[PDB]
DNA sequence: CTAATGCGAGCACTAGTGCTCGCATTAGATTTTGTTT
């Protein structure tokens, strides 16, 4: 089909094509799947991707749009279940901060909305569907549910606007096909209620009948054209008058073909059943036999020339055999020389590159290929230097143009403009020191996050940065719980410890990752781990507050922004400002005989410290940042 | 029969002795596998009593070694077809030979499940999963699981999950039940070897350490390093005697060794070995001053000695830091916690297989036990009972033939033990293997079942399973079978290696060569002296010594039958232990000219157009994806530079990248270049998004590739071949996971993505296939029965993968689980006595496969042979080599043999003794050809393409001009017709309600052609009453010609009208009637059509003429409507030219003239005549 | 793992001064084999 299409060769296939890629097809079966799963992730999706749940007479880019954003919602959000079907509005925040409050912004209420909005045209027909069909107890009820469920829809106006916007286009046999799907589910449930309609069944076996009858589904052959090449198969297909026949895969285990002995009775069966008199269908060995008949025919189908050829690898490159009959021609005609058939023109005469010239696209294909193997010194066929003036004296040479421009292709960066710098940072970057990290690493990664924003699609999911707040939140809130009760680190027993530590978690838990921590039983155990970490770690301070001469003058101390330290301000040549805004983990005091003694000390969830070498390459600034 | 051949008599006895089970046991290259050919052969084109092929099992482990088996008995097979061309019997079996049962033991076992699917909870048209689609399965069933335990929150679950988690998730407990369950899956019987566990557990204070099974190899480890210890003194012992070695330190040697032999007389005494080896100390080394004392002699003693210490300070830190009754404490508290996980792990198989069958899939594994499941009745703990499907098997088989037997493990051995016939002693097992090819390991392959049959058969064929020896090696250059031997003798013996490398053992020459002068092994050393990595030089160094062989042609000789051969790319083969240096070895021999070939399974992902390409797919799916957008846009497919893209997200900072893009386009003005190509972008996905819903991914994937150009242009930039070929396949793979469980984008793009997460790959596609002139990189395992002209074996500095000896916990075939002591609260963890022991067994288990393993690549060579490896320094590691080859006996040390990391610790050593590098040893016919390589020493304006660049045409005159300008401009003659429907509708020229929705029948049509129907058949001799025609009706009602519905719904008045008309006398009085007429008439396409051609084919018309009667006067025709009127010039119109296609049907056709035309509508019984 | 670093102790030699001995910690090191169609 494809190929045929790009050569532009007319053709019909001997062959029925499976309904189970139309949105029909596919809408009935993902919302029986919405129904069964109790509306998981993908079967939810799957059926709204469809749309035939789109609102009638909206925009479907829009619609699409507007799906398209609930879904990043859903997936985020980790929305499944009765959760759905709930009435429960949806709830949106932007970011995370275990420190910030929970009041949203316009654009969040706005979002909200949307979200919201969206989810009131899904669910209803869905949710309406679930009722029915868990009411109705036989399969005559049950088919009436569902096809209810698509008359209020609307389905088969979707399907007729459908058809419409295919005929305008030009598209008159996928327009067809609309019809020819409604008309098969039709009747996939008029037998079904015909046959087992009175009968009790559970939506389990009725979704398989269901799901088999959809797989059987098959739109009806393409009629015949005046001037078509006719491509079939080698036992049921009748042709006449044909003058060039290409039988094609000429394969070991192909042609003749390995019979199949799928089936009730096996050949021995028939063998058996055959000696006592009892006449059935034919046994493998049979088969396997009158596959010389088939081939014969097919030989001596043509009046005027016989092709016959084989892939020598699967497209997966795993190897192929030829079969015995190419070797039995081979003896037949021991003087014709056997043709090659590659996509690699430098393989073959000039003469044979000539016909790889058969329109633009494929030539432009083509050409494209063997000016690269032309700048790897290859002394290619004049064939395709033909064909590349050809193409630069068409009219829209622009095109072929940019096809070449391949050769020269480098992933080449353009330095950011003046202007467009400037606007884009801003007048003055306000940034952190883990940005400027970023940018030392890869400037064009800073320029991908900081520059172009491009946030990555968020999951329901803990990470490591998230755990990582809730260690720092939680140290600090038992923190500020020791100053309020005239406590110290010194003065705390391990029974104090563990108490602080739970509550911490307790309190911070509901804000951590749109409350994943309260998900599931296995995130209640994660929680609980985490309180075993924090309990640990409030004891080994207070072993070590036991032990030090430094006392913490301030505990997630924020430099800049509206902090109590200033920013790192930096004056840019531009004119441009830059101002570096943060927070300090731990900042410790000491008296001494050299003076007063300040330190850093920083929470982190890893192993390793300070390497001096990632210090003078601007990947580890931070710490010394601090201290500065 | 005794017969003259070119065959061995050992190989002859192989191919015709019969009437028990025969094992044929040799070393590599022997031509096991050429006799089990011949006794197939043999046995199919016999004169006095021939067999048919399908009465053979032939079975074999490995997809490769099968197609090798299929391939030789095919040619052999044609090739006795030609000696007889005039059997029947022969051609018959040529044919035969596609419903051959000659595969792997998977294939057949797949062949069972098909038949005999109703025999087990089998569905008949299940599927083979893939690995990934099956393993997401299992993800999503251990999730379940987890969920469901943490669920009922048992005391004991969380003390499992606390003890092999972290602190912060329980990812370890999830990779541990699926290496747990995946190991028992190599059992016969998985559950009971999981419920075999505990035994190990149950131990208490009064139990003996010595008395448990584990102990065993805590025995032997105990006895290695105590002797190694004795054996290092002894040399230090030794050097005292050396004319420049330090006499006096003998006193303290011969005190240490006296502790040490005192260690030695109670190695079988645990609990006093814990009392006397922390009690050992050996006393202050005496100083030896003066100059008559060798100085490296003085320190090779002190080295010695140390090397002692090291050795017990390690024996009691393994054993005896810990009391024994202290040990089977930890050992027993394991207990509980070992019967959870057993029970974790049982109910996650059971789950597992549960959400298989729903929908109808199996593993590779469910292959094999399923298959056994079937092939057996009744289980007796271990004894199995054949049930009627092996019964069958059984005797459709008359022999079952199996290579590469080595690789047997239990399950196949079971299922082997259903299909054959007749015990040991009378059975019709035939196999041929070799021990010293026992590479599968992790597949609980076992060396114990090749060599337990080896040991019971005998010589002769009497009261037991028949063994037949083959000596000689026919595949070969003695260069290789010297060096291969040479090596051996030195490294594999039964206590490291496991088998005895013995006369028996070694390979003798059999085959006739020729000599040539470089056909010496060589031996590439690769060092780090004074940006790229170590694979890197290594794939220099090949690269060079290829071309070395390219430049010197290479002879290659068909020994087999007597001719030569030019080498080609074809012949020389890379050889690894595994394949992630493969790619940036193919790098390198690409970019030197040098054709390569390597089935590859990952690295398909990072390529770059896979991530454009997948970009793609992802904005279709979802444009909301602010990484996916940007990857497009960046990408050749729009050419979006920096500044453009920034410009982009000036519109709008704060939305998702698409809303900017959009406002973007709202904003700007189509003379922007910028403008432009985001509008033909987003135009495009417009375009993409509305395709995919209605077509499959694979039609979306080649549509996208037709609007883009991608895959072209793709072809056109550094790599082209590679990266067009991947595109290719990523259509071809969307092909098959549709096809599979992946149907539609979001589908697919869903299983891609999980795919990705969970760590899985996919190999990066290929271009030449392996049958072309390529130099072939694989695996050493993938080797296994092959046979090349020349061989690289490269890596042998590598590592030697010992990942499984360092975790918490170690699977064991014989012991089960052995574990590190664990306590959560206490938070305290250290190695029990059985874990210690199963590491110190897996040690040597492992390395002495390694060994098999380089035996299998060094022997795949036919004729040369290059061994390259790399290391930081040469002269410290000839110094360590040396360090080590001062004995005398053929085999080194077993302790030194076991301290083995690498291939080169192996190989080294073995080297050493040797001249290259006792005339017994040196003296030995090996040649060795030894390279010392450095890391170092291995390492304009063109007018056409700035036209290129310049879009334009390049200046001159080429031979193909005219032609390709001819064809280029060309079209179709016909092409108008081309799309124009052959057959037509007179018509030509509604989405209903289902029928248990609507009210009781009695439609329009239905009334109408209920009436048609009584017009057709309605007798014309003369004019009915009601009566009559009431009559007609009720005769087509029992006729079953009219439904009873149908019955009921018709006006016997309207019809009886007709026959009081005009048009009816007159048809009534006819010469000639007729009704119901079928007619297809062909009307040139110019007519339907403007712009048809003569030449072009009619279009066919076809219908049915309700009547045509014929009267003096001439031909009428008579046509019945139901057409609704209680209208003349409106119904005129209506059917006006249907009238004039049946007229011209009836004119041209019947070359007859057809005066008048009459339609009759039931509704008032009127008739408008044409 | 293993190799290097350093610090302190003792044992032995011809009380101090050498050098073996032992302990404890970083630093660098390392980059799977197969089973279907
Ligand atoms: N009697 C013989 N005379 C001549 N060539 C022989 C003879 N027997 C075997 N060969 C050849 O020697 C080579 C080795 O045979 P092969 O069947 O691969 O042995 P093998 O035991 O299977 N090797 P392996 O699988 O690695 O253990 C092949 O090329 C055979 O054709
Ligand atoms: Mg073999």
């Amino acid at each position: 089909k494809e190929v045929f299409a790009d050569y532009e060769i007319p053709y019909f296939i001997d062959g029925k094509a499976s309904m189970l890629n139309h949105p029909l097809i596919e809408f009935i079966r993902s919302s029986l799947d919405v129904l069964k799963g109790n509306w998981r992730y993908e079967a939810v999706f799957r059926c709204v991707k469809t749309e035939l749940l789109f609102p009638l007479n909206e925009p479907k880019a829009k619609v699409r749009e507007q799906v398209d954003q609930l879904e990043n919602y859903c997936i985020a959000y980790g929305i499944k279940g009765d959760r759905w079907t709930k009435g429960d509005r949806f709830q949106y925040r932007r970011f995370v901060s275990l420190d910030d409050d929970f009041a949203q912004t316009d654009q969040e209420i706005e979002m909200e909305n949307m979200l919201n909005d969206t989810r009131d045209w899904i669910v209803p027909p869905l949710f309406q569907l679930q009722k029915r069909m868990k009411k109705a107890k036989t399969v005559q009820e049950k088919a009436e549910a569902l096809y209810r469920y698509l008359e209020e829809t609307d389905v088969p106006l979707k399907l007729d606007q459908e058809r419409q916007r295919a005929e305008d286009d030009g598209r008159i046999i996928e327009a067809q096909q609309h019809q020819q799907a409604w008309d098969a589910v039709i009747q996939l449930l008029e037998e079904f209620v015909e046959m087992m309609g009175d009968d009790e069944i559970s939506l389990d076996l009725f979704q398989q009948m269901i799901e088999a009858g959809a797989e059987s589904l098959t739109f009806s052959l393409i009629p015949p054209a005046l001037d078509q090449v006719f491509v079939g198969n080698m036992d049921l297909s009748r042709m006449y008058g044909t003058s060039c026949t290409f039988v094609l895969g000429a394969n070991d285990g192909v042609l003749p073909a390995r019979p199949d002995e799928n089936g009730v009775l096996s050949d021995d069966d028939r063998e058996w059943l055959k000696t006592i008199g009892v006449e059935l269908s034919s046994g493998g060995r049979e088969r396997l036999l009158d596959e010389h008949f088939l081939i014969y025919m097919a030989f001596s189908s043509p009046s005027d020339r016989l092709y016959v050829s084989y892939p020598i690898a699967d497209a997966e490159g795993k190897t192929l055999l030829p079969s015995m009959i190419v070797k039995r021609l081979e003896e037949l005609f021991p003087h014709h020389k056997e043709r090659l058939l590659t996509n690699e023109p430098e393989q073959v005469s000039d003469e044979e590159q000539l016909m790889y010239v058969v329109n633009k696209s494929v030539a432009q294909s083509f050409t494209a290929s063997q000016l690269r193997l032309w700048t790897r010194e290859y002394d290619i066929s004049d064939v395709w230097w033909s064909t590349y003036n050809v193409l630069m004296s068409e009219q829209d040479r622009l095109q072929s143009k940019k096809l070449f421009s391949s050769l020269f292709f480098r992933n080449e960066v353009k330095q950011l403009e003046r202007s467009v710098s400037r606007q884009l940072y801003g007048e003055r970057i306000q940034g952190s020191v883990s940005r400027m990290e970023t940018f030392n690493a890869c400037p064009f990664s800073h320029f991908a996050s900081h520059g172009l924003h491009l946030k990555e699609r968020q999951f329901f999911k803990l990470e490591a940065p998230d755990i990582g707040q809730l260690f720092h939140s939680s140290l600090k809130l038992i923190s500020d719980r020791l100053r309020d009760e005239k406590l110290d680190w010194r003065d705390l027993t391990k029974e104090q410890c563990e108490l602080f530590s739970y509550d911490a978690v307790e309190r911070l838990a509901p804000k951590l990752q749109k409350e994943i921590l309260l998900s599931s039983n296995r995130h209640y155990y994660v929680k609980e781990k985490l309180q075993k970490i924090v309990t640990r770690v409030s004891g080994i301070l207070s072993e070590h507050a036991k032990a030090s001469g430094f006392v913490p003058i301030g505990l997630e101390l924020g430099f800049g922004g509206k902090g109590p330290l200033p920013p790192l301000t930096f004056q840019l040549k531009n004119g441009c400002t830059m101002e570096l805004v943060g927070r300090i983990d731990r900042v410790d005091k000491a008296e001494s005989s050299k003076g007063l003694l300040l330190r850093i000390v920083a929470y982190k969830s890893s192993d390793k410290g300070l390497d001096l070498a990632e210090v003078y390459y601007g990947l580890a600034l931070q710490m010394l940042t601090y201290l500065d | 029969k005794p017969a003259d051949s070119t065959w061995t008599d050992d190989q002859w006895n192989a191919i015709v002795s019969t009437g028990q089970d025969i094992l044929v046991a040799a070393a590599a290259g022997s031509g096991k596998t050429a006799v089990l050919v011949e006794r197939m052969i043999r046995k199919i084109t016999a004169e006095e009593n021939p067999i048919d092929v399908d009465r053979l099992l032939v079975v074999t482990f490995t997809n490769a070694s099968a197609a090798e088996m299929k391939h030789r008995i095919a040619e052999a097979l044609e090739k006795e077809l030609v000696q007889r061309p005039g059997s029947l019997h022969i051609r018959r079996q040529l044919s035969l030979l596609n419903r051959a049962s000659i595969s792997t033991l998977h294939s057949f076992c797949l062949q069972v499940l098909k038949k005999y699917y109703y025999l087990i909870d089998l569905d008949p048209g299940f599927r083979i999963a893939d690995q990934t689609e099956g393993e997401l399965i299992g993800d999503e069933v251990l999730d379940e699981l987890f969920e469901d335990e943490y669920a009922k929150g048992e005391k004991a679950f969380f003390e499992l999950v606390d003890r092999y988690t972290t602190d912060r998730h329980d990812l370890d407990l999830q990779f541990l039940v699926k290496q747990v369950y995946e190991y028992s899956r190599s059992h016969p019987n998985p559950e009971a070897w999981l419920e075999s566990f505990v035994h190990l557990y149950d131990v208490s204070e009064k139990s003996a350490i010595e008395e448990l099974p584990f102990y065993q190899y805590v025995k032997e480890d105990i006895a290695m390093v105590l002797n190694g210890a004795k054996e290092k003194l002894l040399r230090a012992l030794e050097l005292t005697k050396a004319p420049g070695g330090p006499a006096p330190r003998a006193d303290n040697f011969l005190d240490d060794l006296a502790q040490i032999d005192e260690l030695i007389q109670h190695q079988d005494d645990f609990s006093e070995l814990y009392k006397r080896v922390p009690a050992v100390s050996f006393k202050r080394a005496k100083a030896v001053k003066g100059d008559e004392f060798d100085p490296a002699l003085l320190d090779e003693a002190t080295d010695l000695r140390n090397g002692a210490k090291k050795l017990l300070e390690k024996l009691k830190t393994d054993y005896f830091t810990r009391s024994p009754e202290q040990h089977l404490k930890s050992l027993a508290e394991m207990k509980p916690v070992i019967e959870t996980l057993v029970q974790l792990v049982i109910s996650y198989g059971k789950r597992f297989e549960a959400a298989k069958q729903e929908k109808s899939i199996i593993d590779f594994s469910d292959l094999e036990h399923y298959c056994l499941a079937i092939l057996t009745a009744e289980n007796d703990k271990g004894e199995r009972e054949p049930s009627e499907a092996a019964r069958f098997y059984q005797e459709q088989f008359h022999e079952v033939l199996v290579d590469e037997y080595q690789d047997t493990n239990l399950v196949q051995e079971s299922i082997l033990q259903l299909v054959t016939s007749g015990p040991e002693e009378t059975g019709n097992l035939f196999m041929v293997g070799d021990v010293k090819q026992s590479i599968y390991r992790f597949r609980l392959a076992e060396p114990l079942l090749f060599l337990s049959k080896y040991k019971r058969f005998t010589e002769s064929g009497e009261g037991t399973g028949r063994k037949i020896d083959l000596n000689k090696n026919f595949r070969s250059r003695a260069d290789i079978l010297d060096s291969t031997n040479f090596l051996f003798k030195q490294l594999m013996g039964g206590k490291i290696g496991e088998v005895d490398y013995d006369e028996q053992a070694e390979l003798k020459l059999g085959a006739a060569y020729p000599d040539n002068d470089e056909t010496e092994t060589e031996l590439l050393l690769i060092d780090n002296a004074e940006e790229l990595e170590t694979v890197q030089f290594e794939a220099k160094a090949i690269a060079k010594e290829i071309r070395k062989l390219i430049s010197s042609p290479f002879k290659v000789y068909d020994g087999k039958k007597k001719t030569h051969r030019n080498i080609q790319y074809r012949d020389i083969v890379i050889l690894l232990r595994s394949m992630p240096w493969a790619p940036q070895i193919m790098e390198e021999l690409r970019a030197q000219g040098i054709p390569v070939y390597a089935n590859l399974t990952s690295g398909y992902f990072e390529a770059v157009e896979v991530a454009v390409a997948l970009s793609v797919l992802k904005v279709i799916d979802n444009p909301y994806q602010d990484i996916p957008l940007a990857s497009v846009l960046r990408s050749p497919i729009v050419g979006a530079d920096e500044n453009e893209l920034s410009l982009i997200r000036l519109e709008n900072k704060k939305a998702p990248y698409y809303e900017a893009m959009k406002d973007y386009l709202a904003a700007g003005d189509r003379s922007d270049e910028l403008y432009q190509k985001l509008n033909t972008f987003y135009g495009h996905l417009q375009k993409w998004r509305a395709f995919s819903k209605n077509h499959s991914v694979s039609e979306l994937i080649w549509e996208v590739y037709r609007d883009t150009k991608y895959m072209d242009y793709v072809g056109g930039m550094p790599g082209g071949k590679q990266r067009q070929a991947n595109l290719r396949v990523l259509y071809d793979r969307a092909r098959q996971y549709e096809s599979t469980a992946f149907r539609g984008l979001f589908r697919f793009l869903r299983f891609i993505e999980r795919m990705q997460e969970r760590g899985d790959d996919l190999g990066t596609a290929r271009g030449l296939s392996e049958q072309e002139d390529v130099v072939r990189l694989m695996t050493i395992h993938s080797s296994k029965g092959l046979e090349f002209p020349v061989v690289f074996v490269a890596g042998l500095g590598r590592n030697f993968n010992m990942m499984d000896l360092n975790k918490s916990y170690l699977l064991d075939k014989e012991l089960g689980f052995g574990t590190k002591y664990i306590h959560p609260q206490l938070r305290i963890s250290y190695p029990t006595l059985p874990l210690i022991a199963m590491k110190k067994k897996m040690r040597r288990e492992l390395l002495s496969e390694e060994l098999r393993v380089l035996y299998v690549a060094l022997t795949r060579a036919k004729e040369k042979l290059f061994l390259i490896g790399s290391c930081k320094d040469h002269q410290k590691q000839l110094a360590k080599w040396q360090a080590s080859a001062s004995q005398t006996d053929w085999l080194l040390p077993e302790f030194d043999r076991y301290q083995a990391r690498t291939y080169l610790d192996f190989i080294g050593p073995a080297l050493a003794r040797h001249r290259d590098l006792h005339a017994d040893i040196s003296g030995h016919p090996a040649r060795f050809a030894v390279q010392m390589i450095h890391s170092y020493d291995l390492l304009e304006k063109s007018e056409r393409l700035e036209a290129i660049r310049r879009g334009e045409p390049v200046p001159g005159s080429f031979a193909f001009d005219e032609k390709a300008r001819e064809q280029l401009s060309w079209t179709y003659p016909h092409q108008e017709v081309t799309q124009i429907r052959t057959k037509q509708s007179v018509s030509e020229i509604l989405y209903r309600r289902p029928a248990f929705m609507m009210k009781k029948g009695l439609t329009a049509a239905e009334k109408g052609t209920a009436m048609h129907t009584v017009m057709q058949h309605i007798p014309l001799s003369h004019v009915p009453s009601i009566e009559e025609a009431e009559q007609t009706v009720h005769r087509l009602y029992e006729k079953e010609l009219l439904t009873e519905e149908q019955k009921d719904a018709i006006d016997i008045e309207e019809i009886v009208q007709f026959f009081h008309t005009e048009i009816g006398g007159q048809l009534i009085g006819a010469k000639w009637k007729d009704r119901e007429i079928p007619f297809s008439l062909a009307l040139p396409a110019k007519e339907i059509y403007p712009d048809a051609h003569e030449a072009d084919e009619p279009l066919l018309v076809q219908g049915i003429i309700d009547c045509l009667y014929e009267t003096e006067d001439g031909l009428y025709l008579l046509a019945y409507k139901s057409d609704r009127i209680e209208a003349a010039p409106i119904l005129k119109k209506r059917y006006e030219t249907q009238i004039q296609l049946y007229t011209k049907a009836v004119e041209q056709i019947a070359k007859t003239k057809v005066k008048g035309c009459a339609l009759y509508f039931f509704d008032g019984g009127h008739i408008l005549t044409l």
